[PDB]
């Protein structure tokens, strides 16, 4: 719970909504963050690993940029099924065990 | 009192390919880094939880295994398995992301 | 002290085609003389290159009539030999019976209509990069096209040049591709005087570079 | 020799920095038209098969040489033992004009029959990898088609090949030993 | 050449036996192996 | 060692690049065949670098992060006009690709232009040298360098369908950053297509 990441946001279909990860030169500053995806019902999915890069059978749309001392996880349309809770994953140097962010848990409206 | 140890059985994805790390989901939405085991055997674990668990790999059964100290009221979790790209970790920390 | 051949194994029996001759078995005979007979033709595409055959049509039939309603798109038609609008003609006749071809397909266009009526007709070749031919004469202006006035001389011959990425192209057309493996051809009729139902008979011909190769034995 | 490397500079140094002496290479077997000239096994496909290179398997000589190179290209020896007469197309023929028979065909002869088949793509040059679909390689990287009524096994051997752009190779895994140690051919006892 | 060892004539013509190739009006990696900087590069006892 | 590069009108130098590196050929093949029948127009306004972005090469990354580019990328400019409104073309792409170290913090990264990407199984990536391909390591040469010739099964070929090269940039040792050293450096390559032509004039809506 080291980054603090919007506890909560909000979207609608059709428009491009990005969800930053609060960081600092520690931990996003010089190591590369991931972006997990939860749904109620099932565990645990990988979006965004080496923060920029994309797994197979993610969908075009998600991208990420960690451009700035804040990673920032742009959807390009969300849609009525993404609206999931979304992860922070990076490596801080200070402490050994790597900090984890409380979730972002997306709307529909 | 009650140790526990649970393996999943890899599907592919040949260890010495690719390195496994186990990690918990704390009960809520938290989230807490368990240990990490390099594809040649090496492994790097959470130093919080450390000397409390054991992640021992086999290349001929195909399987990992995670044998931790004991359980508690904060023990219980949902668990899972990863398959990291970047088989070695240069840092324990570091797996998390990837 | 017999030459010891030891024959070969795994070939030896006869090829459909397979350039050997058989042992003869009647003797000579002098085959009744003919001398320039008139009329021999060596290759098959020497014909084709030579009689300009027509094309099909709406209704089945070789011209190709001013449009009834607004239009400025007289007639669109792939460039693949198997193609509808070029399905009798003789090249498609004989490129059926071939795997591949290449080289460039020419077409005689030639107003057939009365001396009062002009008429200046485009014709248009889109490569294949969009997926539809356009319907406005302008729209389509830049691809490679020409565009003829119909006055005293009469056929334009307009030569279909060949562009493609293999240097060779098939003739038939994959049940898979949904758009042509060539470019499509439009003939834009962009003006008209005296709009009187005036006929355009369009014909297809081989050209100087065209060229078959591999044939093959389709069930037609 | 201590050259500066990271260029990425084709380097190569000889036994005599040493008080060495190279002695001489006779790489007559190590060349890829000796090495491409023999037999392979292709998958067998009892009806109308496809005979085409990429579906020998990986691991085998022929196959592995030929994953090597992402071009090549080369005409085909075929070595085919089917039952009726087999009739082969070129490769751009409807997958109907294998019945007309007028096209090449060889009829059954004893043991196995060997054709020569030349190199009939429309493609400058072959590819063992397409990226982007026009993973499977597209439908015109074939040679022909061959179509018994059963086929029983396919050999086919590339004459005059020319390979280019090489690519890994990916020699067997290893684990936790010094060598391999696979259990060489030994005389009797 | 290649693999074919026997001294003699294909009885075959080569139009008919092989494809015939044709050219428009090389071998760069063996230009890579021989172009290579070879021996020592700096001075010697 | 200044290497003072140059394409239309767009310079590049580098006073640490180490060399530049051809590969598979040192000049272009023939390009007016029997393909397009003489109908292609080299094209020298396209002749230009522009940049494109590529992955943080972090402290951690470990050996085997393979990024790859496509080529060619979505390019906006005019190389975009023209592969919008062009059937065919062809062209050679004298990459270029720069990562700015302090000279304190050792690593080594591999830049390799390899043709018909297909995935890596990692065992691969062992030996992936086999490609044109340039070392970058702060230690002596922040730039590397790299020009490959068009090379396809055809003469000429649709961008939209068949994007044979890709360029891949794997990570052999990871970014040490010292007590001086930076602490994440990126990778920026200018990549330049060169002899460019076009062919199959497309009718734009």
């Amino acid at each position: 719970a080291v980054l603090t990441q919007p506890s909560s946001v909000s979207g609608s279909l059709g428009q491009r909504v990005s969800i930053t990860c609060s960081g600092s030169s520690n931990n996003i500053g010089r190591y590369d963050v991931g972006w997990y995806q939860q749904i109620p019902g099932s565990g645990l999915r990988t979006i965004i690993y080496a923060s920029k890069n994309r797994p197979s059978g993610v969908p075009d749309r998600f991208s990420g940029s960690r451009s700035g001392n804040t990673a920032t996880l742009t959807i390009s349309s969300l849609q009525a099924e993404d609206e999931a809770d979304y992860f922070c994953a990076t490596g801080d140097y200070s402490s050994s065990t790597s900090v984890f962010g409380s979730g972002t848990t997306l709307t529909v409206l | 009192s009650q140790t526990l140890s649970l393996t999943c059985t890899v599907s592919g994805f040949s260890l010495s390919d690719y390195a496994v790390g186990w990690v918990r989901q704390a009960p809520g939405k938290a989230l807490e880094f368990l240990g990490s085991i390099s594809t040649g055997g090496n492994t790097g674990y959470n130093p919080a939880l450390k000397s409390r668990l054991s992640i021992t790999k086999d290349n001929s059964k195909n399987q990992v295994s995670l044998s931790l100290s004991s359980v508690t009221t904060e023990d219980t979790a949902t668990y899972y398995c990863t398959k990291s790209i970047h088989s070695y970790s240069v840092f324990e920390y570091t797996y998390m992301q990837y | 002290g017999i030459v010891p051949v030891a024959c070969s194994a795994g070939y030896g029996g006869l090829v459909t085609t397979d350039p050997k001759t058989a042992d003869p078995i009647y003797g000579m005979v002098y085959n009744p003389p003919r001398t320039n007979y008139p009329g021999r033709f060596t290759n098959l595409l020497d014909v084709a290159e030579a009689c300009p055959t027509f094309l099909c049509f709406d209704d089945g039939k070789p011209y190709v009539v001013t449009r009834a309603d607004g239009q400025r798109l007289l007639a669109k038609f792939d460039v693949s030999l198997a193609a509808k609008h070029m399905s009798n003609t003789y090249l498609s006749g004989i490129a059926q019976y071939y795997a591949q071809y290449s080289g460039t397909i020419n077409l005689h266009f030639m107003f057939t209509g009365p001396t009062d009526s002009k008429a200046r007709y485009m014709v248009a070749y889109v490569p294949p990069g969009m997926e539809t031919p356009p319907d406005t004469p302008e729209e389509a202006a830049h691809c490679i096209h020409a565009e003829w006035d119909t006055g005293l001389n009469s056929k334009f011959t307009f030569s279909i040049p060949y562009v493609s990425a293999a240097d060779y192209a098939y003739t038939a057309s994959d049940v898979a591709e949904t758009t042509n493996v060539q470019g499509w051809v439009c003939i834009y009729q962009i003006t008209h005087g005296k709009a009187e139902d005036d006929t355009l008979v369009v014909s297809l011909s081989a050209g100087k570079d065209f060229e078959l190769r591999l044939p093959i034995d389709p069930r037609s | 020799t201590t050259t500066t490397g990271e260029s990425a500079d084709p380097v190569t140094t000889t036994v005599e920095n040493y008080g060495g002496e190279t002695q001489v290479q006779r790489r007559q077997h190590t060349n890829v038209g000796f090495i491409m000239d023999r037999f392979v096994k292709i998958p067998s496909q009892s009806p109308t098969h496809v005979i085409d290179l990429m579906q020998t398997h990986q691991h085998g000589l022929v196959g592995a040489l030929l994953r090597a190179a992402t071009y090549y290209f080369s005409d085909l020896e075929i070595v085919v033992r089917h039952d009726d007469n087999l009739t082969w197309v070129p490769n751009g023929a409807p997958e109907t004009a294998l019945h007309n028979t007028s096209n090449p065909t060889a009829y059954r002869k004893g043991p196995f029959t060997r054709l020569a088949l030349p190199y009939t793509a429309p493609h400058r040059v072959l590819a063992t990898v397409y990226n982007g679909t026009t993973a499977q390689l597209p439908a015109s990287f074939n040679f022909g088609a061959i179509r018994a009524t059963v086929i029983h096994e396919l050999l086919v051997r590339m004459k005059r090949a020319e390979l280019y752009c090489p690519r890994p190779l990916l020699a067997v895994e290893v684990t936790s030993q010094d060598r391999h140690k696979q259990r060489i051919i030994a005389p009797a006892k | 050449s290649g693999n074919t060892g026997s001294i003699i004539n294909n009885y075959y013509m080569q139009q008919y036996q092989n494809s015939m190739d044709t050219q428009l009006g090389n071998d760069w990696f063996s230009k890579l192996a021989s172009s290579a900087f070879t021996g020592l590069f700096g001075a010697l006892l | 060692r200044i290497l003072t590069t140059r394409n239309g009108h767009t310079t590049s130098t580098t006073q640490s690049s180490v060399g530049v590196t051809y590969g598979y050929s040192t000049g272009e093949d023939h390009v007016s065949g029997p393909n397009t029948s003489g109908l292609e127009t080299r094209v020298t306004q396209a002749e230009r670098f522009f940049k494109k972005h590529l992955f943080d090469w972090t402290t951690d990354k470990a050996f085997g992060h393979l990024e790859k580019l496509e080529l060619p990328t979505d390019h906006k400019g005019v190389y975009g006009h023209l592969v919008d409104s062009f059937a065919y073309m062809r062209n050679g792409w004298d990459v270029e690709v720069s990562a700015v170290g302090n000279q304190f913090n050792g690593g080594c990264l591999l830049v390799a232009m390899v043709p018909e990407y297909k995935d890596f199984t990692l065992r691969e990536k062992y030996q992936l040298t086999l490609f044109p391909h340039q070392f970058i390591s702060p230690r002596t040469n922040m730039t590397a360098h790299i020009t490959v010739p068009y090379l396809g099964v055809n003469r000429y070929d649709q961008y939209k369908k068949h994007k044979p090269w890709t360029l891949v940039v794997m990570v052999l040792s990871p970014l040490t950053v010292n007590n001086s050293g930076a602490g994440q450096i990126k990778v920026y390559a200018n990549i330049a297509p060169t002899y460019v032509h076009v062919a199959g004039e497309l009718p734009s809506k």
